[PDB]
């Protein structure tokens, strides 16, 4: 999610997330923890069996038969944490978010109310209005002819810069807003 | 809900003490800085373990793109925070 | 009549003799007044009618078709002050005068004891929607939306006229009240056959009757917010009234001579509801779906009966209402966004909540919900239709799940989700936009408790 | 494997912004200003406006306009059994046939 | 060896069962290389327009618009009649009409000579 | 005078007395719930009164009061009949009501609109009674589709998340399908017995013909959720689980069933329509049972559970015992809500985590929610001397003892043993083990809300049976012998779905793993019922509506036809009339041959 994708994923990275997502699909079929325990050991000596080989044309026929195995017997019903995107609760509060830019239209009579907050919004915005035209210049020297390669950003390098486009990354609505 | 709202402490010593349950690392030798690989000689897959077993305590999931580059303690608790808007 | 008529154009010089900035309150205020006053026509009786002159009638079939007419003055007036801020006083006072003029073309034209006058005035509420479109419209299609508007029409009515001076040199008279008390039988005949088609199908162009309906998209989208209130609450009822008061001298040749509409409409209902759920333009949807409620109106006219009229009536009425206020509410989406796509703003409820809740209450008058005066309607058709075959009822259940559908997907589109993080213009919603919305729905709900006034003459 | 060092710096300095945006999100203790101006006993009065009154309505109603009307109030007719009298006329239905009775 | 997974139009191929991922070459991963660089591109310009301070109003989606006219409004100058358009249209806006047509007549047939013949029994039938 | 009809007349009417008052000032305050906890508890408490005045003599009336339009010769007006059925679901309701709304007061404290929550539940409440006590068929169906309308409203609660939405409109499009029926139905009454007043119905109708029935067997298959239109009803789970417990399992799903009893007099002059009143019936009971029987979701379990429930009841429709039917419903209402509130405490107690996978031993950490769901699964298996036993029982004995299909029989007694199977699972699985739940133990069962409305339901769920038995008039011959084989049927069938459940559960604990079986694979995709129905015709549906509909049709053929054939031909024409060089050559030689023409063709 925060981590930005690469062009592709190497065979490392597929062999951990088919070891990962076996591990779960089997935590699922065996729903106690000693029985689970048991078959992961298993499930792990049977993984690391062909760790040391060097070959990449059948560590490649590898890894294919074990995705063909994982879809054959792959718990049709596996369990999902509750926010993750299959889960009970995945969007239950994605009502309850509001973005900041509505606290501009309220009545004065609102921003009345709460005084303090507003006065910490008036110097957070101000903060944005100068660091914005820093950052513009910034990614425009720090960019690399023919446009970005990566969906990458850079981080701040002076002393009074900020992150280039931070905004809508600090200023999240929360977690559980309401 | 009643959940108690949880702390950068109440995440750091819940990391730690889920790592020194694994009989796999020295409950002297790693810190919150002591690195995975290097520090304490672990594998990829034992990577991997760590960070179900880290799922597991805290009751989310973390990504694979975001999890496959957490390899500090310190980053796994700065990884949890963000996630759940900690403040302290 | 003539006490709702000369109020009516004395708004003309009250309009053009104003103040620059005190127009659009003068204008509301009489009209809501002239809407009071028409207010009094319900009151009708069991018998003949409400004989004024020798040249204008009531009856309780005109009679709601009037009042409507009168309510939806003031909300065009309001819906309009909004995208007229920038224009000029001389056009905003020539926007008015077109409205007003429409307005009274209307009232004429329903109250007209004479085919003749009925035809004049009923092709004379054209140029003002005609000029409206083309004039205040916003994009580029308008020109060719207009054109449709107009040739269509006329393809349709020109023949009309012919039959109509037909008529008069045959029977002696075009008067309503002759032509019912002497009506005589049409014997089955080719020259009958297409005196029939010429006295029917001005009337099924104006629907829209399936198939003869691609003039009212281009036009509804195309044309500004007051001129879609007006095509839809009233233009349409025109070609149903028409219909309603022609029918009596067709028979019984109507008894054969209905079968290809009434498929064209039993089908095409089908057909432009399904043409909702795959729909990117919230106007164009609008469109579609008065579509097929006049179909349903249009079989209910086709069959013929005291249950049919009923119903017919009461749809009418029910859907002018509900149109006008869904076509208002895309129209304030579209002065926030501009941009008239159903997925471009999203998540709605959240940033407007009491917006949501109108959007709420129309869907749920457009899906008929019990017992709202639209499913009155509805379901008095539908059983006089089952009582004319009773397989029709597969054809009428399957459109009512489908209207169901596409209509809470409007709801489920616009107003659930998250919201577009990009767009970061929508503002508070008016006092105006709301007071829009309630005085739209307020008449719907009272409605319902006392349908006796919008089930027509045949009650 | 692990974070590119700008990854790293740009993520703490992220970090650190958001965790002040966060603490800038909490009231002050006089944080909402209220603006003040004006112009057994439960349960008795809901069940006197909420139970009471309603039921006076619907009993006037119901036995001073809707009865006003025949067959608005439709009653089920009582069940007579042997041996039962009637208020109204006064005699007595007559006893069923003297059944053989055993168990 | 298991028993195969078979795909269909609508349970499409995993990602996993995939074998042009396991046909890895050079220009497979030029392309995959491209393609990351003009989503990064089309990234860069959105949220550059996203994160301006200055900007207070909806972002302009060339896509959007280019979708909507194409399901609208470039369907007509793009048509040709061919055979398989006719009958297509021909079939699908004809006889269903019809078959309407056939069905709603031959009932209304069925119920008049009943009528003719007084074998119906339309006692209580009041409301029509 | 008689203050049968006033009494009942204000039940109804003070239930609508917080919906009056929530643009007041208490709806934007923090006692607004409470407010519509007690307007409900007084309202059962009213409701009370009529049912046992109905106990003591069999009071029953008719209230036709407001006179709202009439067609010529049909009078419509707004009529109740306060009957047995009316009289005795009333006060169940509200007391379910109650209860859910106490349980609510504590499983909503920290949603930000829960005065609206408050407010939707009382809105269905109200649409449920005008549903229950309509005396003509165009008010029943007004709340027909007010009910619809407020499960749309709290399925789809959390409006951001996307599952929801979907799933409130899968329940629009499910009960469209059925008011289809249910205006079928409408349309034959009032063509052929010239009424919506059910007296008149009855009257006109001594051997009522195939179509209003089966009408009528439609939209009660839609609004149950039987077998052809079950889906929604385990898709209705997205919903807060106060909705889930009062609208999805005990008040609103029932409302085909009584669709189906309040026309029993009509239903019993049909014998094909009883047939398949009872096939359907079993296949529903049989297939959601199966269903059942490998869920992982709770709440997916017992709204499985609800629907074979449903089954059982359109089952005892079919063998023509309708007041059985009632009966059922009455105890299913007491049992099923306290299970589902149990659930979601345990829910709520496990920090919103619904799998039970994830729930370990919860039977010592958690004992009054232990205790009532254990009471609860009693019931629902029909433990003799229970409030599920005086319903289920004798059901399973009618059946038993009935001219009917052997397959619908069979059906009905594996679909109970199944019962007995699947509360097995739930107990096994959520409190007998170890726990398996995040180390963060948060576990709470005290609070007063909590325990008050799950304990009335538990005495509810305890002795309800036993009462109501004992105070209605017999409405039915008793089945008196039997043999003894028959008798205890039903209990031998519930034992033996105890012990082979508990058998093949107990197998879990075993050193051993193997790859499921094409038979489990049924059993948990729901018979792949959804997958295939939910995406082969709507695509087909939303396909055509772009390709022919929109595009082929519209966008070009009728298009083609009267307009652009117009166009390309009358300029064509002008094309071919204003090309003139100017030349007067070419003009004069025209005017000579129009000269000759006119000389030799017009004369
Ligand atoms: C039911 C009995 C009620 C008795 C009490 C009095 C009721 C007065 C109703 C007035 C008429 C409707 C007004 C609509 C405009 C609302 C304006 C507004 O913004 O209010 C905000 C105001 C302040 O809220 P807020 O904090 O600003 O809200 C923030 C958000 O916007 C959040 O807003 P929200 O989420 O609160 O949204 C508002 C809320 C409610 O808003 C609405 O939905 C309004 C429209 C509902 C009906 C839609 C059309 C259906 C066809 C109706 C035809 C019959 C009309 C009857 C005569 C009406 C005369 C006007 O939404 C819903 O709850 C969904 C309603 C679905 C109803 C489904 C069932 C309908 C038929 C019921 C049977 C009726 C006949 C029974 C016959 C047999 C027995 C006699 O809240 C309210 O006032 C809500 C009122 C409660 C809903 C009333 C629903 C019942 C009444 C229906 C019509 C009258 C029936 C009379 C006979 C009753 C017996
Ligand atoms: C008249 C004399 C009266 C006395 C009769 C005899 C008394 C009783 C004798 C017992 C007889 C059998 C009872 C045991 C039930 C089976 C248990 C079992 O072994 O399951 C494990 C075993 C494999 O499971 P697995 O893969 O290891 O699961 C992985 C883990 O265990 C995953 O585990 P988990 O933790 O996720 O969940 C465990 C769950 C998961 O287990 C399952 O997968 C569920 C599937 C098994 C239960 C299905 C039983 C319902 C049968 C209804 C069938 C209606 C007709 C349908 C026709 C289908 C047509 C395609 O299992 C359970 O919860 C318990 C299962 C049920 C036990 C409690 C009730 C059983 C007694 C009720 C039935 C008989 C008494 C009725 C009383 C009335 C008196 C007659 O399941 C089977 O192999 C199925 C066995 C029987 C299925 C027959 C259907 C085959 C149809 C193939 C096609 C044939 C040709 C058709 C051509 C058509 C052309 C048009
Ligand atoms: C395009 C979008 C839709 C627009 C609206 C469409 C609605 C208009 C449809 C016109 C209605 C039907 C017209 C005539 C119906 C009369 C019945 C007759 O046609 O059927 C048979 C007639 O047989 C044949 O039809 C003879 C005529 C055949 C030639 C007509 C052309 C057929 C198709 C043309 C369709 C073109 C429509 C569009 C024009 C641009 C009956 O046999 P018969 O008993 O002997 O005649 C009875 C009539 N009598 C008593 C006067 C003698
Ligand atoms: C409340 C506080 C005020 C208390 C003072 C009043 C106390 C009772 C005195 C009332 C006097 C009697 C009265 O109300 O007048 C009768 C009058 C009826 O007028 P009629 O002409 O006799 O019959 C109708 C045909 N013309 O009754 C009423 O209007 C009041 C009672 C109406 C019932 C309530 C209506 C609620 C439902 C709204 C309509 C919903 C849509 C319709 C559904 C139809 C279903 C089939
Ligand atoms: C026998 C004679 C019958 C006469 C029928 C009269 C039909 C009335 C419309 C005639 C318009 C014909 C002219 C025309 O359309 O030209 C094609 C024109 C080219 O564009 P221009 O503006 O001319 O040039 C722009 C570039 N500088 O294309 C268009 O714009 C088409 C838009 C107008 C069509 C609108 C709909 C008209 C047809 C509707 C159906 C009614 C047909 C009436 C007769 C049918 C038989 C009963
Ligand atoms: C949206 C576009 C629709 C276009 C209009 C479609 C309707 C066309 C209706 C026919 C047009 C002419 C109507 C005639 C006016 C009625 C007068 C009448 O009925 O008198 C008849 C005359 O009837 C006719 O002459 C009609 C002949 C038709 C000539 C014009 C053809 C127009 C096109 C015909 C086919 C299309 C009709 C249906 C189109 C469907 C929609 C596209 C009797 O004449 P007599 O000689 O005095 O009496 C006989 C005893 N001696
Ligand atoms: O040090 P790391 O970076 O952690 O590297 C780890 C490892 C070296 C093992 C790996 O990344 C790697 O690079 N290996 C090189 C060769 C290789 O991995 N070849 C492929 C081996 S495939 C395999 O492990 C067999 C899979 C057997 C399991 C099948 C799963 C079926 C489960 C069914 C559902 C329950």
């Amino acid at each position: 999610a925060f981590s930005a994708p690469a062009a592709y994923l190497t065979h490392q990275q597929k062999v951990l997330r088919l070891y990962k997502r076996a591990l779960r699909h089997l935590e699922s079929w065996c729903v106690h923890r000693d029985k689970y325990r048991y078959f992961a050991c298993l499930m792990r000596a049977r993984f690391d069996e062909h760790k040391n080989e060097k070959d990449m044309v059948k560590a490649t026929q590898l890894l294919r038969q074990a995705e063909e195995e994982f879809w054959y017997g792959q718990h049709p019903q596996p369990y999902i944490f509750p926010e993750s995107p299959g889960g009970t609760s995945y969007e239950r509060y994605e009502c309850y978010k509001v973005p900041e830019w509505c606290l501009d239209d309220w009545h004065p009579s609102e921003k009345a109310m709460y005084p303090d907050y507003f006065a910490k919004r008036e110097q957070w915005k101000r903060l944005r209005r100068e660091s914005w035209e820093r950052e513009v210049k910034q990614l425009q020297e720090e960019t690399p002819p023919g446009g970005p390669r990566t969906e990458a950003l850079p981080p701040a390098r002076k002393e009074g810069d900020l992150p280039p486009l931070w905004w809508h990354i600090v200023t999240r609505p929360r977690e559980r807003p309401m | 809900s009643d959940a108690p709202p949880l702390t950068l402490e109440a995440i750091k010593d819940r990391v730690l003490y889920v790592l020194k349950l694994y009989d796999k690392i020295d409950p002297e030798k790693l810190s919150v800085n002591s690195h995975f690989m290097k520090d304490l000689g672990l594998d990829s897959l034992d990577q991997v373990e760590i960070i179900m077993a880290m799922e597991d305590e805290f009751g989310f999931e973390i990504p694979d793109i975001d999890a496959e580059k957490l390899m500090c303690p310190q980053e796994i608790v700065d990884y949890i925070a963000d996630k759940k808007d900690v403040y302290e | 009549m003539l006490k709702i008529i000369i109020p009516t154009t004395m708004l003309l010089p009250m309009t053009w003799m104003s103040k620059h900035n005190m127009i659009w309150i003068n204008a509301t205020v009489h009209s809501l007044l002239i809407s009071l006053i028409s207010l009094s026509l319900l009151n009708q009786l069991g018998e003949n009618s409400l004989n004024f002159s020798l040249t204008f009638f009531s009856d309780s079939l005109s009679a709601p078709l009037l009042v409507l007419t009168t309510w939806l003055l003031p909300l065009m007036l309001m819906a309009s002050q909004s995208h007229l801020s920038k224009e000029t006083t001389t056009r905003k006072k020539l926007y008015i005068t077109m409205l007003i003029l429409l307005q009274l073309f209307l009232i004429m034209t329903f109250t007209a004891t004479e085919l003749i006058l009925f035809y004049i005035l009923f092709e004379a509420t054209l140029v003002p929607t005609l000029i409206i479109i083309t004039r205040w419209g916003n994009q580029t299609e308008r020109l060719n939306a207009g054109l449709y508007f107009l040739f269509y029409t006329l393809a349709g009515s020109l023949p009309l006229l012919v039959a109509l001076v037909y008529i008069q040199n045959t029977t002696g008279s075009l008067n309503f009240l002759i032509i019912h008390y002497w009506s005589h039988p049409l014997s089955n005949s080719w020259s009958n056959i297409f005196m029939w088609l010429a006295c029917i199908m001005a009337f099924m162009v104006k629907m829209p009757l399936y198939g003869l309906h691609l003039w009212l998209p281009k036009a509804h989208v195309e044309a500004p917010i007051a001129g879609s209130m007006v095509l839809a609450a009233v233009l349409l009822k025109l070609g149903g009234y028409g219909m309603m008061r022609i029918t009596t001298i067709l028979n019984p040749l109507t008894n054969y001579m209905a079968y290809p509409f009434l498929m064209l409409s039993m089908w095409g209902m089908i057909m432009t509801s399904s043409i909702c759920l795959r729909q990117t333009d919230l106007k164009s949807l609008i469109a579609y779906s008065s579509v097929s409620h006049m179909a349903l109106v249009i079989v209910a006219i086709m069959i013929q009966t005291p249950w049919s009229f009923m119903g017919a009536t009461a749809l009418m009425i029910a859907h002018g209402l509900t149109s006008s206020m869904l076509f208002c509410l895309a129209n304030t989406n579209y002065e926030r966004v501009h941009s008239r796509t159903m997925i471009l703003a999203r998540g709605l409820q959240t940033l407007l909540p009491l917006m949501a809740t109108w959007w709420l209450v129309a869907s749920l008058t457009n899906l008929a919900l019990p017992p709202s005066i639209n499913l009155i309607g509805e379901l008095f058709i539908i059983t006089a239709s089952f009582s004319w075959s009773n397989i029709t009822i597969i054809l009428m259940g399957m459109n009512m799940m489908i209207t169901a559908l596409y209509s809470l997907y409007m709801l489920i589109t616009t107003q659930r989700g998250k919201y577009t993080h990009h767009i970061n213009n929508i503002k508070p919603s008016f006092t105006r936009e709301n007071a829009l919305m309630a005085l739209h729905i307020l008449p719907l709900l009272l409605l319902t408790l006392n349908p006796k006034m919008i089930l027509g003459p045949l009650y | 494997s692990g974070y590119t060092p700008d990854e790293k710096l740009r993520l703490q300095q992220l970090r650190e912004l958001r965790r002040r945006w966060l603490k800038d999100q909490e009231l002050s203790p006089r944080e909402p200003v209220l603006p003040p101006r004006r112009v057994t006993y439960r349960h008795s009065i809901f069940a006197v406006t909420h139970v009471l009154i309603p039921v006076w309505i619907i009993h006037y109603y119901l036995k001073y306009h809707v009865t006003a009307k025949p067959y608005t109030v439709v009653e089920r007719k009582p069940r007579i059994f042997p041996g039962d009298t009637i208020l109204e006329t006064g005699e007595v239905i007559p006893l069923m046939k003297e059944f053989p009775d055993q168990h | 060896s298991f028993p195969k997974y078979k795909p269909s139009r609508l349970a499409t191929l995993p990602a996993t069962l995939d074998p042009a991922e396991y046909d890895i070459s050079p220009e497979t991963r030029k392309a995959q290389a491209e393609r990351l660089a003009i989503r990064s591109r089309l990234k860069r310009e959105y949220l550059l327009q996203y994160n301006d301070p200055n900007r207070l109003g909806v972002i302009e989606d060339p896509a959007l618009i280019r979708w909507t006219y194409a399901r609208s409004a470039n369907i007509y100058p793009n048509f040709r009649p061919t055979p398989k358009t006719s009958l297509l249209g021909a079939l699908f806006g004809i006889g269903p009409l019809f078959f309407w047509y056939y069905v709603f007549k031959t009932d209304r047939d069925k119920k008049e000579k009943l009528i003719q013949e007084g074998k119906l029994d339309q006692t209580f039938n009041i409301s029509y | 005078m008689n203050p049968f009809a006033s009494l009942t007349l204000t039940t109804l009417t003070i239930l609508t007395i917080p919906i009056m008052m929530s643009n007041s000032n208490i709806y934007k305050t923090n006692l607004y719930p409470n407010y519509v906890k007690t307007t409900v508890s007084y309202a059962f408490t009213l409701s009370l009164v009529p049912l046992l005045m109905f106990m003591h003599t069999g009071q029953e009336m008719i209230i036709s009061n407001w006179h709202w339009m009439t067609l010529q010769t049909v009078e419509l007006s707004l009529s109740f009949k306060m009957d047995y059925f009316s009289v005795m679901f009333i006060p169940v309701a509200l007391f379910v009501t109650w209860s859910i709304m106490e349980f609510s007061m504590w499983y909503m404290h920290s949603d930000p609109f829960i005065n609206r929550f408050f407010k939707y539940l009382l809105l269905f409440l109200i649409t449920m009674m005008i549903l229950v006590t309509a005396n003509n068929l165009f008010q029943l169906f007004i709340g027909w589709e007010g009910v619809g309308i407020m499960s749309f409203l709290l399925i789809g609660w959390w409006h951001g998340r996307t599952d929801a939405n979907t799933a409130a409109l899968q329940a629009i499009l499910y009960n469209r399908i059925g008011d289809i029926g249910f205006v079928l139905s409408m349309a034959w009454f009032l063509t052929h017995s010239n009424a919506w007043d059910l007296q008149q119905i009855f009257m006109l109708n001594n051997e009522c013909p195939n179509m209003p029935l089966i009408g009528l067997l439609l939209a009660a298959a839609g609004k149950s959720a039987q077998f052809g239109l079950h889906p929604w009803l385990p898709s209705a789970m997205e919903g807060p689980t106060p909705v889930s417990a009062l609208l999805h399992s005990s008040t609103m799903v029932v409302a085909g069933v009584f669709l189906l009893i309040r026309f029993y007099p009509l239903m019993e002059t049909n014998k094909l329509v009883q047939t398949m009143t009872l096939c359907l019936g079993a296949i529903t009971t049989l297939f959601t049972a199966l269903c059942a029987i490998t869920q992982n979701d709770i709440k997916k379990i017992v709204a499985f559970s609800t629907s074979s429930q449903l089954g059982l009841m359109m089952v005892t429709i079919g063998i023509n015992q309708p007041h059985l039917a009632f009966l059922h419903i009455c105890m299913h209402a007491f049992f099923k809500a306290m299970l589902f509130m149990c659930s979601g405490s345990i829910i709520h107690s496990l920090n919103d985590e619904q799998d039970i996978r994830k729930m370990g031993g919860l039977y010592k950490a958690m004992p009054f929610t232990t205790t009532a769901l254990i009471i609860g699964s009693l019931a629902l298996t029909g433990m003799p001397y229970l409030t599920g036993f005086y319903s289920k029982d004798l059901i399973i004995e009618a059946v038993n003892m009935s001219y009917t299909n052997a397959w619908a029989l069979l059906m009905t007694l594996i679909a109970t043993s199944l019962t007995a199977a699947y509360s097995t699972r739930i107990i096994f699985f959520a409190f007998l083990g170890k726990p398996r739940f995040p180390p963060l133990v948060l576990i709470n069962e005290n609070n007063p809300l909590l325990i008050n409305s799950i304990k009335r339901l538990l005495i509810g769920s305890i002795f309800a049976g036993f009462i109501i038995s004992n105070n209605i008039p017999p409405m039915t011959v008793p089945n008196t012998t039997m043999p003894l084989y028959m008798k205890m049927t039903a209990l031998i069938v519930t034992i033996m779905g105890f012990m082979l459940a508990l058998e093949l559960n107990n197998t879990t604990y075993y050193l051993k793993f193997k790859y499921p079986s094409q038979t489990y694979k049924f059993s948990n995709m729901l018979g792949y019922y959804p997958s295939i129905m939910h995406r082969l015709p709507t695509y087909h549906n939303l396909s055509m509506s772009q390709k022919s509909a929109s595009s082929l049709l519209d966008l070009i053929w009728l298009e083609t036809i009267l307009p652009k054939t117009t166009s390309f031909i009358q300029m064509k024409m002008s094309i071919m009339v204003s090309n003139q060089k100017g030349l007067i050559k070419l003009y004069f030689l025209s005017f000579l041959i129009t000269i000759m023409i006119s000389m030799t063709l017009f004369n």
